């Protein structure tokens, strides 16, 4: 369903439906996705859950990246901002960090 | 081609070592800790690393190199994209040694084209060797730092004092050096007693405000035949002489 494409755009979705989110993230570099907060835990549980799960390449090779995955459910009508930065946790994100946006509208 | 037995029947002999504790950031063994950023390039922070450090104990000499080189200049590997210890220090042989990093500084992933001819001197080395996976600490007390491989997960990004207690990554993922050893007693809450805890001591490349000024100890035991992670799975130490 979802990738670094749909940046910003507004995906219209049934409440209970999964959208499944994919980034790419290297974990060897210290950096991952996140809330704000530092944490992988939807904002609000009461408008949507969210799950997570990292991905290794195929490559053995030693910094090579593999893939996020944030399974997101909506769980109120409404229009929900699942908004992600790319950033080490012990650092927190700056002016230049990554950001992905989607919104999910559910009626 | 070099052989373990006969490299360090050389630079042991029939000396014996404490295998309890033995830090080369105490023997001017070890140089600064540096920062990969945003950028798969840990392969060749480990490799230059381990070079920098044969400098200091061999040649007494204090050089920052340069990783940026050896990603833009490295065929064998794929910059910030991945690659592997044995490959890095294959393309130093290769690239005639790697300039200081004054001279070519590190860019991260910003793009940047191999410039073989940035600096007056360059720095190189002769060989590299493969430690065997049971002889970690007898390779770190009379060889020097081991570049390494460890399976890293998130639990690692949030890591910031003692003995590293997360989970492993899936796969061996991150390049990183091995830079001694150590040992602490800690008293047991219900037999009343002190127990030896030891570990190896690790110089990541995720700047110094992570872990330990930039290090992490990793739980082994007293023959550091245990190891955490997949840690020294892959082994190498470059030669300067």
């Amino acid at each position: 369903k979802v990738t670094k494409a749909h940046n910003g755009a507004t995906l219209t979705v049934a409440v209970g439906e999964l959208v499944e989110i994919q980034l790419p993230s290297n974990p060897t570099t210290g950096f991952a996705w996140y809330f704000e907060g530092g944490t992988k835990e939807s904002p609000n549980e009461s408008m949507f859950t969210v799950e997570n799960k990292y991905f290794p390449p195929d490559s053995k090779l030693l910094g090579a990246g593999g893939t996020e995955h944030f399974h997101v459910t909506v769980k109120a009508a409404g229009t929900h901002a699942v908004n992600l930065t790319y950033m080490r946790p012990w650092t927190g994100p700056s002016h230049d960090s990554e950001r992905f946006t989607v919104y999910l509208k559910a009626n | 081609q070099m052989n373990y037995e006969e490299v360090i029947k050389k630079y042991r002999g029939e000396e014996n070592f404490d295998h309890a504790a033995y830090d080369w950031r105490l023997h001017s063994g070890v140089t600064p800790v540096k920062d990969q950023k945003n950028c798969g390039s840990c392969w060749a922070f480990s490799s230059i690393g381990s070079v920098e450090s044969q400098y200091a104990i061999r040649k007494n000499k204090l050089i920052t190199l340069s990783e940026q080189e050896l990603v833009d200049c490295s065929f064998k590997n794929y910059g910030c994209n991945g690659g592997l210890i044995n490959n890095a220090f294959e393309d130093m042989i290769e690239l005639g040694g790697i300039c200081p990093d004054g001279d070519y500084p590190y860019v991260s992933d910003a793009p940047n084209l191999c410039n073989i001819d940035r600096c007056t001197e360059k720095y190189g080395i002769k060989n590299y060797l493969s430690v065997p996976d049971n002889k970690l600490k007898e390779a770190l007390r009379f060889l020097g730092p081991i570049s390494i491989s460890v399976a890293v997960s998130d639990d690692f990004a949030f890591y910031k004092e003692g003995i590293f207690d997360g989970e492993c990554g899936d796969q061996l993922n991150h390049a990183v050096m091995l830079v001694g050893f150590g040992m602490k007693e800690i008293v047991n809450p219900l037999t009343k007693k002190g127990e030896k805890h030891y570990y190896y001591i690790i110089k990541n490349s995720w700047g110094q405000q992570w872990g330990e000024r930039g290090f992490i100890n990793i739980e082994t035991d007293e023959s550091g035949l245990m190891r955490k992670c997949g840690l020294g799975t892959d082994a190498f130490i470059p030669l300067i002489e």
